[PDB]
């Protein structure tokens, strides 16, 4: 009995739990492409941290011996 | 960005060192010590679209004058001739971790020689031992990331 | 000078030729390794009844909602680097010939 609770898990009702069948086939689509492109988009972040990673660690290791 | 222009001294065409000679006993026209000074080089200078200041023109001298005589000969002349006729540092950081295969941020020796071997080309033990002093401008054992940038100035 | 400044040219020209190559390879090793695990984290579609058909577009609408979370806790890390990295770099920072032979000759 959360506000926030009753009101997220109601996004899914407003949304899906109305219409059509052959546009539910339309739409079960594009709401996979929709995570196939946010799962992208959270690999070439996770590269980019690894990366970043080693960056900082090259630039820790030139203001050490810089001094 | 030294032993760069040297490279592109040893590599000039006897077909190229004539006219440099050539133009440079008309450069020398008129002095005694037979070598370019601030006198002759006020002359093609002016005589050429400027009127560089006599500071200006010695400081033209001193950065090929491995001789301290701030007179530019032949030799001199050459040096001269290739620092008028590269690689970024944006790239030479993604190029400085393809050594750094253990990842630690430096270069040791057996990380330059594992990236020697794989040239196609024929290393010596001299092509190591003059490469690893060129860079470690400190005898460190490593060349950071500092180095490996004054290292790989102008290399295409 | 134990060898020649033009062979140590050479040399040094052809050590970046390879460090170029190992990395479009690197990063094609890395094409890969992205949709290997594009089809093990976006399993892809195939087809339902219009009931329990249903109960799958709910829970694919619960999905994005926790990805875009997943992603944007680790774009708050990746900022926030990008923040340290310039905060470091800045640390360490604070620490002719044509036309003469024409006109000669
Ligand atoms: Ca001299
Ligand atoms: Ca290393
Ligand atoms: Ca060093």
């Amino acid at each position: 009995r959360e506000k926030k609770k009753i009101l997220a898990e109601r996004r899914k009702v407003l949304a899906i739990d109305h219409l059509n069948e052959d546009q539910l086939r339309e739409k079960a689509k594009e709401l996979w492409q929709s995570i196939y492109n946010l799962e992208a988009e959270k690999f070439d972040l996770q590269e980019k941290f690894k990366q970043q990673k080693y960056e900082i660690n090259v630039l820790r290791n030139r203001i050490n011996d810089n001094q | 960005m030294d032993d760069i222009y040297k490279a592109a001294v040893e590599q000039l065409t006897e077909e190229q060192k004539n006219e440099f000679k050539a133009a440079f006993d008309i450069f020398v026209l008129g002095a005694e010590d037979g070598s370019i000074s601030t006198k002759e080089l006020g002359k093609v200078m002016r005589m050429l679209g400027q009127n560089p200041t006599p500071e200006e023109l010695q400081e033209m001298i001193d950065e090929v004058d491995e001789d301290g005589s701030g007179t530019v000969d032949f030799d001199e002349f050459l040096v001269m001739m290739v620092r008028s006729m590269g690689k970024s540092e944006e790239e030479l950081s993604d190029l400085f971790r393809m050594f750094d295969k253990n990842a630690d941020g430096y270069i040791d020796l057996e990380e330059l020689k594992i990236m020697l071997q794989a040239t196609g080309e024929t290393i010596t033990e001299d092509d190591i031992e003059e490469l690893m002093k060129d860079g470690d401008k400190n005898n460190d054992g490593r060349i950071d990331y500092d180095e490996f940038l004054e290292f790989m100035k102008g290399v295409e | 000078s134990k060898i020649s400044a033009s062979r140590k040219l050479q040399l040094k020209t052809l050590l970046l030729q390879i460090a170029k190559q190992e990395l479009e390879r690197e990063a094609e090793e890395r094409r890969g390794e992205k949709g290997r695990a594009l089809s093990t984290r976006a399993q892809p579609l195939e087809l339902l009844g219009f009931a329990e058909l249903q109960d799958l577009a709910r829970q694919l609408h619960a999905r994005v909602d926790k990805v875009d979370e997943e992603r944007y806790d680790i774009e708050a890390k990746v900022t926030k680097n990008i923040t340290e990295i310039a905060d470091l770099t800045q640390k360490i920072f604070d620490l002719s010939a044509d036309a003469m032979m024409q006109a000669l000759l």
